[PDB]
Formats: C-alpha cells, structure tokens, sequence
RNA sequence: CUACCCUUGGUCAGGUUGAAGUUCAGGACUGAAUGGAGGACCGAACCGACUUACGUUGAAAAGUGAGCGGAUGAACU
RNA sequence: UGAGUAGCGAAAGACGGGUGAGAAUCCCGUCCACCGAUUGACUAAGGUUUCCAGAGGAAGGCUCGUCCGCUCUGGGUUAGUCGGGUCCUAAGCUGAGGCCGACAGGCGUAGGCGAUGGAUAACAGGUUGAUAUUCCUGUACCACCUAUAAUCGUAUCGAUGGGGGGACGCAGUAGGAUAGGCGAAGCGUGCGAUUGGAUUGCACGUCUAAGCAGUAAGGCGCUGAGCUGUGAUGGGGAGAAGUUCGAGUCGUUGAUUUCACACUGCCGAGAAAAGCCUCUAGAUAGAAAAUAGGUGCCCGUACCGCAAACCGACACAGGUAGUCAAGAUGAGAAUUCUAAGGUGAGCGAGCGAACUCUCGUUAAGGAACUCGGCAAAAUGACCCCGUAACUUCGGGAGAAGGGGUGCUCUUUAGGGUUAACGCCCAGAAGAGCCGCAGUGAAUAGGCCCAAGCGACUGUUUAUCAAAAACACAGGUCUCUGCUAAACCGUAAGGUGAUGUAUAGGGGCUGACGCCUGCCCGGU
RNA sequence: UGAUAUUGAAAUUGCUUUCUAACCCGCACCACUUAUCGUGGUGGGAGACAGUGUCAGGCGGGCAGUUUGA
C-alpha cells in the first residue's frame, strides 16, 4: 500500500509515499522506449498556451499497446514495472512466439493472458475482447470508442467501467464518472480493473516534490493587477466583486457548461455526469 | 555589474548577419535601403 | 607551375634554418600538395616535407589614411636531396 | 541585458546528527549492532543583499568595509 | 570666471652603479615588503597584432620620463595524431511534394543542417628576440596505395535492411591502486667566526607514449579492468665537479584522481544517432600472417585572458566559464606565516592645525543616550558535566548553566603497517615549571521571558519597500467522455497529451487540531 | 439560435422517422514510400445532419473609440 514518514523535519511531516511492492522490476526493456522531450505548455508558435507546466524529470516513453489485436497468441506476464508517465503500472508480456509488449497491468496479474477476438479466451483478468462478447455487469477498462484505434476510455489507475445492457449495435457503458453512453459493439475492452488503487491516497508533502513532477506555481487571480485578471486589483484584500467568478481570459469559471451543441455524439449519451 | 553587451561572433552573425537578412522579405528591404543610402558596411 | 610568389628572406627565420628548409610566399589559394608539386617542378629537387601558415592582414596606416596589408601563405619546404639557389 | 521554458554539460573544503530498513538477544513489542534519510544542522567556495558607516561635480548611471542569509537543493551555473 | 582651485582611482619602498642634454620614476644590483584556493601555471569566449628587435619622444600615460600596451622601421604563428570540418545526432532552424492563406506569407512530411554531447591514431626532451604534442632528436601508432606475399576459392565482400551494443538519474558508503606530501639511507656542496659544536648545516634523490606480460576489484569460464613488472632506456633530464664524469633508497601517509554511476539504496524512474559486432538478402573469386617503400588535404595556432589588451565612454575598487593548487597549523580548499612563481599599484616631499573618514585605549557609572541598545563591546573552538515549560513525540537544544586546556618528566593499555626493529595516529594517570594571562596571536553562537502575523524550506519591486505580501503541501467548488474542456493562430496547425475522470483546465482558501451557523428577495 | 445554398430517396402526416451517394471521419488496412504530412484505393462509422457561404435575432467591458457642464 502506502508508507508514511516520521516527521523528522518540516516538509516531510504529513507526507506519504506509494509503497512499490507492486513494481517487480527496476529496468525497462530497452527496445520499447523512445525519447520524450518536455514542452512547458508551449505550442509550435513557441507561446505559453497552457499554464503551470515545465520542469520536472526526464522521461522515456514506454511504447504501450492499446490495440491488443492478436489471434489468441498466448502471453506470459513476466514483469510488472513502473511507468513514469501514467498513473497505472505497466506489464511486460511476452507472446508465445517471441514478442515483447507493454500492457496496462490490471489489478492482480502474474499469470498469462490472451487477446480475445471472438469467443476464444475467457473473462479473466487481462483478456481483451470485443464489447459484444463481454457479458452484462462486467467491469472492463481500456475501452475503445471507434472500432480499432486503441482503447481510450477507462484507462487511469484504479479505473473501470461497467458494461450495462446492449442493443447489437451499441452496448451501453457506465463510465467511471457517471456518464452512461453507447459504444459500438466491435470495440475491444480489457476485462478487469486497472491496478495501483493507492494512487489517490498519496500526500506529496512538500512544495518541491510537486515541482519535480512538472508543475510550476499557480498564482491567484485576486492578487493580480487589473490588466491581468478580471478579479483585478483593489485596496487591501478584495472579494470577487463580480456576479460571477471569471477565468483568466474572461469566461465565467463556475457553473457554466462548455459542452458543444451540435456534436455527432449526442445521440450516444444516455445520461450525463451526476 | 554586468552590462548588456556580451559579444559573440556566432550570435552576432546568426541574428544580424547577411544570410539572415537575405532569408526574409523584410531583411531584403533593409539591405536594399542601406544600399540606397550608400552604406560602406551593409550588414553585420 | 607558377604557384610560388616570393622567396622570403628574413633576419633569422628564413636563413638560420635555410641550409635545409626554404620559405616561399605562395598563392593564397593552394594546398600544400600543389606547393610540393610546384617546387619539384621548378627547382628540380625531391621534397621531404612542407608546412604552411596563413597570416592576417595587418593595418599599416600611413598618412591620415587607414588600410590593411595583404594576406599571405608562408610555405616552408624541407628538401631531401638537392639545393635551391638564386640566393 | 532581464523574465520564463527547452537540449546537452559542470560545481558544491570539511564536519554533526542519526529515519525507514535490516541483523541479533529476548518476548505485538523491547533493547544492542547495522543502515545512511532529509526542500535536515554548522560552515568555506558559490549565489544573494538584512543592517549600518563611506561615497554622492564618486574608484563605480547602484559600489566598498564590517557584519548578514541559503549553501544536496523549488540549488547555482 | 569659479582658480592656480577639487582632483591626480585602494597597496612599502631604499640606496648604490649607470644611460642621459635633463632621473623620486628608465636599466642592472642588494636589501626590504605584499599575494600565495592566489596578485602564481594553463586554457574557452572575447579582442584582433596589443607579440619581438632596432630607433624616437610632437600628441596619449592623470606628475616625470632617456621609458611604454604610444610613434617609426623591420620581423613573428609550421600539425596524418592538438580543437573543428571530409563521422553521428538533442533542442532549434530549414524544408521537395503537401495543407492553408486578401497578396506578402504561415504550418509541415521525407530530407538536411545544428555541440554544449557520442566515436576517433603521439609521446618524452631540446631549442630562438618572438612558435612548440606543430620545428628537431629518439621511439611510435592509424587510414590508403604499389611488388612480393605464408596461405587461396564457399574461400572471401557485404548492405543505403534485421539484431545486439553504444545507452546514460541521484545519494551514501567501504575498498584497490596511484598523484602528491612528509621522515630517515646513498649523493654532491659547505664545515663558519659573535658564546658554543662538529651524532654539524644545505640542496638532490628521475624519466613518457607504444608493446609484452599480470592484475585489486566488477558483471554474466567468457567480457571488460585501474595499476604493476620487463624492456622503451648504452638513451634523455640531473643537485654538482673537473667536452667529459655525477646518486637515484627505504618507512609512512595519502586525496576531491582512476577502477567507477562500479556496488547498495532510493524514487522523482534518469538523450539520440553513428562508429563497433553480427545476420542473412546480394555480391560469387584474397591474403587482413608477414617484407619493405610510398601517401595523408582545409581551418585556428602570435599575445592578453580575474585583465592596463574582454564587457563597463577611461591604463575605470565592478562583471568574466572551467582547469592544476605545495609546507607549518589544523576537521578542512577556514585562519596566520611562507614555497613554486610573481608583483611594490604611473604624482611626490614636508609638517604633524581645526574638521571629516578608518582604527586603538579609557577613571566612576552602566542605556541615564535615542524614534529604537542603531552602532560598538561582549559570547565565540575542542573535551566533560548538566539542561525547563511546552510538543505534531520529531523536537525545543549548542536550551540554560558550569568546569578543563601551556610546557617538562616519569611511568601503562593502545590503532594501523610491519621478519623485526622502525614509523603514524592515539590516549591514562601522576610529579613537577613558568606566567598577569595557557584554544596566550588570527578564525569561529550573546542568552532568556512574553506577545501579534505567517505553519515550514522557498519567491518578490535590476536601482529608495524582502515583509504580515506571493508560492506552498492540504481543502473545496466547478467545467471536460476525448477531434475532451481551456489556450494560441484568421486558417492549416499545435499545446493540452503521444495523457484519458485516481486525468485535464479554472475560481477561492492555505500545514496541523476543533468547526465552518442562517437566508435563494434581488442578481 | 433561425431561414436559405451545398442537399438526395422512402414512409407516415411543415413538424416526424428510416435508407444511401452528397458531405465528414485526429478510424483500420494497402500503394505511392525502407514518411504519425499528403494523395489515392478498400472496409467501417456518420449521413442529408454536421461543416462551410449570405441573411437575421440575442448574449458579449473579452476588446475598442469616446463623453463624463459651468
């Protein structure tokens, strides 16, 4: 689980850290990495479009496969490993005929698993099969949207979605957020839940440990001058002073919807987040 | 105290050089304008 | 060929090592292999080695008027057999 | 130059303390070894600029003296 | 004019002998003084001839000048191996077709460029006024070519392709060797004049790359490995002696250097491509053993480089990356004094007025001064004892508060290395000696009792504000189902994110503890 | 947010619903091509909607030009 720290100083006082009894290896397989240069929210114009990024630690992009597209060629989960750029831990599966790949290691796997095109494999943790085969009530993760691109939904740590009823064209899904929406019947999904459930329990403790994951400080609009933020100046500490708290570029930042009004996927949502 | 001009041959020619001027429409206007005036030294 | 310009004779460093090596101001756009060939073709010797050094233009400014001298290649050939005359 | 970022490098005399962890003797927990943690401690380089005197047709369009702060890090370069 | 006035830019100079038309200043010498984790040696950026020699003294040099970083006149830079190119590639830039765009133009794929990184063969000595792994002396190694080659022919050549490898964080130790240092045997020079003495006082105690071996350790009998030992080397250098002779030992200590980002640990999970080794596609038809001879291009190379040569208008107390870094003292690269080595600051001479600046001491008192103990005094190192409230159990805390310290001589365990003696680090205790004072100089915490703010480390107005302001780890509200929301751009195109609701953006509060009451008129 | 052009068929009654060729796909594969660009081809998804053009209404201190007497 997580391990605490005796408060031998200030700064590591109320600080906890994830206890890596799950990471069973300390080196990546060499051939599945790629360089990954940082970008402090700078676009191709060189401008700072997205704030509070930049800095941190070097990374190496583990080439993970979200496709999971094979003939039931079996695999043996050799190693569980650390991925510095996603909340899940990864798993280095070797196929029965000489191939190395990185799966999002779900919770509870050292066994050996099978991509499931049809009614080939079984519903046991680690098998990826279409949504037409997955029976109702399963909690799947790594759900595709468009048939064959790589799963996109339910992909963080400790994330999973329920497979509610179906139609033969669109199986329903209840996402992790309360969203219930339809998904095309031939889009793969992996049985089980994504491990590493402790990831939301960790107190990063000190302001530097937050600053070496790539997060620059976030100033408040109310302590800015009038030309910078709508919450502007004022003598002394002043209240919001407006009928609505505004974002730094002049849009109401509390309670207003930004969901488009003409999207193709509004005939695919049954209920919204709640 | 640290003053504003720290000389650098590479920086000087990569920013104010000839080829950097000729690789633009506006730099070419600058060169044409300095040839028009009669400058002994066109570019930096 | 005529890729030799001027026999350099100086106080010491064109005579104090002149019994074995000869210095010539040469054309400013030539390898040291063309210089080897030109000396073997003009003075009819067999050259052991050859060194080359470029100089800057130095601003001799005389009479209210500025201006640089010329640049120049100073080659220095070391003969194996034979000698160079005229001086 | 200055602000911020990116890619590749470099520098931080010496000393003090002694977390987790483990190892042993007992009996979950104790004690002794071991271990070396930390935007830890003292303190030079280094980087700053709190006080105060001097200077103010200055040595200097922002400095000097004496002290002063951080000095393994959200470091400096 | 102010006015012969302010200044003449941090610092020790003295005398002799010269040169000279002219000397505080220029040269030579002796003494003295200053730096010495640097005022010393070397190099990157930058400058761009300021480098050297002969001549000069109009202007420059904050005075002088016979001098010079100034003037005139002649000279100075040497590379197959050093740094870069004919090798590779990050970031970025550019971009055939392409996408978009009133025009101009923007974005961008294959590609290419682009080191601060990866790969890559040379060392020691000598020499001039000025060069120096470049020239010369000796001994090398790498690439290519020509005539033989021992031995050839599935012998060989392989990719512009597959694979491996290159290939990488941080911290903390222990260790192996070595650089350096230090003390005693061989060396060579001296053996004094002030009392004394000759178990005396000095200075030296060397040497490369490459190639032959073997080798602490390291990872999986294989791979890689600092160092050692032999030659290299009859050589070169060498304190010295008269062109020639000239020693080269032990014992100790030992890095921050190398084995080596090795090994252990940890979490924040730590470049790429090539050279390199292979694999077959495909070429099909030599020699890498060896013998010698030949071949190897372009660019920088001078001088300054903590500075009078760079950036600051100046011969400007400022700024300027890395590199080696000795002795006594010590934890130590601190402090004080010196070494190697280099400098004495480009105005001086008097006299010792008020006043101003920097510094030292002071009777009695001891904050009475004052906006205010501001400033300055005091504490100050190492060892021993002892140490409160409170507390988040970590701390507070070096709390506070005391005591000790110099030298000599006895006696006893000690650590290391070691045949042994011998060195080096260490102590105990006791007997004495001195003084006003014993960490006898330099360096080095003032402490305590309360209260307001902010939890903490951090950041901030380059140049009048460093804080109670900002950040913060934590909290909470809210939008976002992924061509996500938000943002930049008109658009293409991007960031978000090669992420996906334990995620992303935005607003407020600001560790921790106890809580966070009520009203939906209006907006 | 509406009318309209790109913009088609069928049913049932201009509101509705179904289909496929328009249009769209930061979908998959293949070829240019030992390219996450692009173009083309083949499936899938979506489908007359979206997007884009002209017209109109609304919101709009996000930004702009200004007034704020004697």
């Amino acid at each position: 689980a997580i391990k605490k720290y005796k408060p031998i100083t200030n700064g590591r006082r109320n600080m906890t850290s994830l206890d890596f009894a799950e990471i069973t290896k300390t080196t990546p397989e060499k051939s599945l990495l790629k360089p990954l240069p940082k970008k402090a929210g700078r676009n191709n114009q060189g401008k700072l479009t997205v704030r509070h990024h930049g800095g941190g630690h070097k990374r190496q992009y583990r080439v993970i496969d979200f496709k999971r597209n094979k003939d039931g060629i079996n695999a043996k989960v050799d190693s569980i490993q650390y991925d510095p750029n996603r909340s899940a831990n990864i798993a280095l599966v070797v196929y029965a005929d000489g191939e190395k790949r990185y799966i999002i290691a779900p919770k509870g796997l050292e066994v050996g698993q099978i991509v499931e095109s049809g009614a080939e494999a079984d519903i046991k943790v680690g098998n990826a099969l279409p949504l037409q085969n997955i029976p109702v009530g399963t909690v799947v993760h790594n759900i595709e949207l468009k048939p064959g691109k790589g799963g996109q939904i339910a992909r963080s740590a400790g994330a999973s979605a329920q497979v509610l009823g179906k139609e033969g064209k669109y199986v329903l899904i209840r996402l992790r957020s309360g969203e219930v929406r339809m998904i095309l019947s031939t889009c793969r999904a992996t049985i089980g839940q994504v491990g590493n459930l402790q990831h939301e329990l960790v107190n990063v403790g000190k302001a530097g440990r937050s600053r070496w994951k790539g997060i620059r400080p976030t100033v408040r609009g109310s302590v800015m001058n009038p030309n910078d933020h709508p919450h502007g100046g004022g003598e002394g500490r002043a209240p919001i002073g407006r009928p609505s708290p505004m974002s730094p570029w002049g849009k109401p930042t509390l309670g207003k919807k930004t969901r488009r009004g003409k999207k193709s996927s509004d005939k695919l949502i049954v209920r919204g987040r709640k | 105290v640290k003053r504003t001009y720290q000389p650098n041959k590479r920086k000087h020619s990569k920013v104010h050089g000839f080829r950097k001027r000729m690789s633009t429409k506006n730099g070419r206007k600058v060169l044409a304008r300095r040839r028009r005036k009669g400058r002994k030294v066109l570019s930096a | 060929r005529d890729i030799l310009k001027r026999p350099v004779i100086t106080e010491k460093s064109s005579e104090a090592m002149a019994e074995d090596k000869y210095t010539f101001d040469v054309d400013t756009r030539v390898n040291k292999t063309q210089v080897k060939m030109a000396v073997e073709e003009i003075f009819n010797v067999k050259v052991a080695s050859v060194n080359i050094m470029n100089y800057k233009p130095k601003k001799k400014r005389m009479g209210r008027y500025q201006g640089y001298t010329n640049k120049r290649r100073k080659a220095i050939v070391t003969l194996k057999e034979g000698s160079i005359d005229l001086f």
